[PDB]
């Protein structure tokens, strides 16, 4: 199928010929002698941007059909009575008239529905609880297969939510063939690069330093549209490099024109232009790790090693495709930086972070929808990692009462057990600060393992942290060491940074005293 | 959502 | 001939005209596309039209075609749609004859919202959409539209390939307005009919958010105020005719007219900042100085720290202690570009969702500046709280707890100051741990401070002050400044003989200990 401009889906067409279009090419005589009617429609579902409309536009062109009537689902609806039904009915007149005129010697007509799930939903059986758009569904059902028969039509529906569609629309008489178009693998990604670079290769603007085979590996969860955007951005970067260099150096334009073919344009676009919707981001780690990771003690190494072991287990296991872990400790210990560091070091294609910072003012149902959307997206990859930050803040917990939201709690409890489709693997990391409440709620037995994140608990550790930060000098260092040599300290790193900043605002002479006073005012034992 | 109710109409006459 | 939009012009050049330089041959092999739809929105002004003429000048383009308002509309059938096709006849001819090597076409639409947004309007919109993007594709046509109400434009016109560039244009400003004022005032200045006491700069500064018809309207009004002095109506329509020998326009004739006659159409920048300070600040002790010093120390930290871009503080004290004013004073002394105050006075009868939206909007506005300061007062009133039950709103509490630890975009600073009078409740709710630090605002404790406050207020003379000192100096007191002002005002009502006794009587009932 790669000779029509579509690469990466050969089996999903090879099946489409057996189960749908075998009878449209076999000699008519034997087909009539059998007495078999043709298939009437098909349904396609998958993530957006993977080439469903393109394939639909080519299926028609392959059978010498007339120009397709493309319809968008959300646009049909209208507020007056009887308008949506009229719009639905208007897409079948030319096929009815042609059949009535020409009997069995008519052509073929194609109809392409986009976002079909927006106008067809399960009809309410309960009296008084009927849906708003039941009449549209009834009209469509009557038109597709009714008392008067049409034998010169084909219907192709495209969707992304195949579990919301009414059942009566999927019986063997209507839309009885179904296929899935998923994300491309390496081969599919090489073929789609060949197809989109054929033109530049023909016109001799593709340099020898550019290796498409290498570029295939660097794009892990890319779709077709994103690869096309990458190529276009590379061309634009080449043109910008040409114009800027020429305007700064007095060399002939033609020599520069030959120089726009470079590979540096490609690498520059792969970093600053294109942001995959199913890949790993690099703009969030900076937000969630603003001061790096300083190794002030042994516990950090223990935590990181445990994380590495969990990652390896989830990557190299067959009996446990799903794994969970909770990170718990006292406040200001730094549990959101360590969870981000582990996720970053995992090296999985798909890494996403769910936090309450982006759900301010949302009602509980909206939060449930957001979490469900993130997990549904995660299910489409072959290796996934997800991070749930706070947990006590997603539940709206407050000691008075107590009060909280039960809907989100139940959604989390159910989501922590559902496994992905066969062959795909997922990892989940949660961070809390109140584990007793979670134990009470009976959530703590849904996780598989727990890791404790301690606080600073000795003077020498504090001195090492200060040395690594590098803020006080030798004399102040000696003063502090002699004054806090007793190992009776209890402080969190994130609080230590704030204390240092606050201290550094005074005059040069009166700085150590203020720092010591602030430290003393702080607690000194659990 | 309840579909909009029905409406009246106004007519204009032309002379040949 | 416009300032403050240099970056906007650079963006315009980058987006569309940056790709026009290459000859057709190289773009042909590329297959790259070109922009043909630009939309400008912004309040009325000469800039947009001047910009349009500037684009007309720079490129080797035909004489641009501009349509002035809904001239397409016609009474007959088919004529409204007929005017459209005449527009692109030359473009079609040039495309069919010269092919690629054809001159650029520029179309300017003024008040496009009038025509684009029932048989006439929908048919016109369909015709325009088909002509702009139909079966035949044109690569030498540019269309520019100007609007003041972007939300009233049809969505279909914004689909890619129909309107590509979105542009916001600012309003005209002081110096241009001064030029327009000078041009109008030239006639009277030439003939010496204008008084010398009038300053054009003052009026130009005063008039804000006014257009040219209003700017003529203010001047005309001023003129009227003069002529009416010569008229002698109200009994007849006969006039003085002796004062007619001379006539001039004084400054007041303008000022009155801008207050009592002509009103701006876009409102005005209203501020009642004094509302939070109605009696100034009087130093009656050390605590005020301590509080101000702590505020200054906090302010400097936000402005100079690299690791802590966000800082929070809390003001504590008993009721009627004057916290809302001491917070506003610090905010004023901060000297930051952006300052805002969130108060429950502006939200009466609102539900939880409305309050959450209102807070979110203020914080969103705050995020867009470089360094900002925000103050929230009466926390217990914001999240309504009642001792019985107790009862309160959890949604607002959770929104606050989330907002108090969200850093702004990279490289920007924010300061937050909260005021309350119930510390124990907040501590119980687990919110007191979110704030970085706290400050305490005490009452008047000793009689010496009370005497100093009375002296600063200057409401009692020496004779009564002597008796007051005799009575109070040998005892401790517990009173807030606001209540003190209320008591003084209440006692002042009666005759001079009973004032001291009434004041001392009330003080005993309002007296107490911590
Ligand atoms: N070894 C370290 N471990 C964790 N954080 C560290 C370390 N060294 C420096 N930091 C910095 O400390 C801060 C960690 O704060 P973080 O947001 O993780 O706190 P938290 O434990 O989630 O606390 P809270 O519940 O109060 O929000 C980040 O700035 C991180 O860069
Ligand atoms: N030194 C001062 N400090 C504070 N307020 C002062 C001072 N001198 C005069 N005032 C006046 O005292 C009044 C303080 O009242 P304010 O509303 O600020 O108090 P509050 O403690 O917030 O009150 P409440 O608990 O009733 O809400 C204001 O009029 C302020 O002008
Ligand atoms: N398999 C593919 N081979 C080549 N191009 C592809 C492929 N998948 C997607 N594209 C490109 O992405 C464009 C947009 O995808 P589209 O056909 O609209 O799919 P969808 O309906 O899933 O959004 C296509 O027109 C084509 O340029």
């Amino acid at each position: 199928f790669e000779k029509m401009g579509i690469g990466g889906l050969d089996k999903e067409f090879s099946d489409i010929f057996r189960r749908a279009f075998a009878s449209r090419v076999f000699p008519p005589e034997i087909v009539e002698q059998m007495g078999c009617k043709h298939v009437k429609g098909i349904l396609l579902y998958g993530p957006p941007g993977c080439g469903k409309t393109l394939l639909a536009r080519q299926i028609g062109k392959m059978l010498n059909a007339r120009e397709p009537k493309v319809v968008n689902g959300p646009e049909i609806l209208n507020k007056y009575v009887g308008e949506s039904e009229a719009n639905i009915r208007k897409l079948f007149a030319d096929a009815e008239e042609e059949q009535r005129r020409l009997g069995a010697n008519s052509g073929l007509h194609i109809i392409i529905f986009d976002e079909i799930d927006a106008i067809c939903k399960q009809r309410g059986s309960m009296a008084g609880s009927t849906g708003v758009h039941d009449t549209v569904v009834n009209q469509l059902l009557s038109k597709i297969d009714g008392v008067e028969q049409l034998n010169n039509i084909l219907v192709i529906g495209m969707t992304n939510r195949p579990d919301l569609i009414d059942e009566a629309l999927l019986r063997p008489g209507r839309l009885e063939v179904k296929m899935e178009i998923g994300l491309p693998d390496e081969k599919g990604r090489l073929q789609i690069l060949h197809i989109h670079t054929a033109r530049m290769r023909g016109h001799q603007l593709l340099s020898a330093d550019v290796d498409i085979k290498e570029l295939a590996v660097e794009t892990k969860n890319f779709s077709g549209a994103e690869l096309e955007g990458l190529v276009r951005a590379a061309q634009s970067t080449a043109m910008n490099r040409h114009i800027k260099a020429s305007t700064k150096v007095e060399v002939d334009m033609e020599k520069a024109e030959s120089l726009q073919v470079t590979r540096g344009d490609f690498l520059a676009s792969l970093e600053n232009d294109i942001k995959p919707a199913f890949g790993t981001n690099q703009e969030d780690y900076a937000s969630y790790i603003m001061n790096g990771i300083i190794k002030w003690g042994d516990p950090v190494t223990r935590v990181l090693d445990d994380g590495e072991l969990l990652v390896q287990q989830t990557k190299n296991s067959d009996r446990t495709p799903l794994v969970s872990v909770l990170l718990e400790g006292p406040p200001h210990s730094g549990k959101t930086a360590l969870a981000a560091k582990i996720a970053e070091e995992s090296n999985f294609p798909f890494i996403k972070i769910c936090s309450p910072d982006k759900m301010i003012g949302f009602s509980e149902t909206a939060k449930c929808q957001a979490m469900k959307k993130i997990f549904d997206d995660a299910y489409k990859s072959q290796l996934s990692c997800v991070v749930v930050d706070d947990i006590e803040r997603l539940l709206d917990y407050v000691p008075i009462g107590p009060r909280f939201s039960n809907l989100v709690l139940q959604a989390l409890l159910v989501l922590l057990k559902k496994a992905p489709p066969q062959g795909r693997k997922l990892l989940i990391i949660g961070t809390t600060s109140r584990k007793d409440v979670l134990q009470e709620m009976e959530m703590l037995n849904a996780f598989s393992t727990t890791i404790h994140v301690p606080n600073i608990a000795t003077g020498e550790q504090l001195l090492e942290a200060l040395e690594l930060l590098g803020n006080f000098k030798d004399k102040e260092r000696t003063t502090i060491a002699q004054q806090v040599k007793g190992k009776k300290v209890w402080i969190g790193i994130k609080k230590l940074l704030m204390l240092i900043e606050m201290s550094l605002q005074m005059d040069p002479e009166y700085r150590v005293r203020k720092f010591l006073a602030l430290l003393r005012e702080e607690g000194a034992s659990p | 959502m309840a579909e909009d109710a029905d409406m009246r109409n106004e007519l204009e006459e032309m002379q040949r």
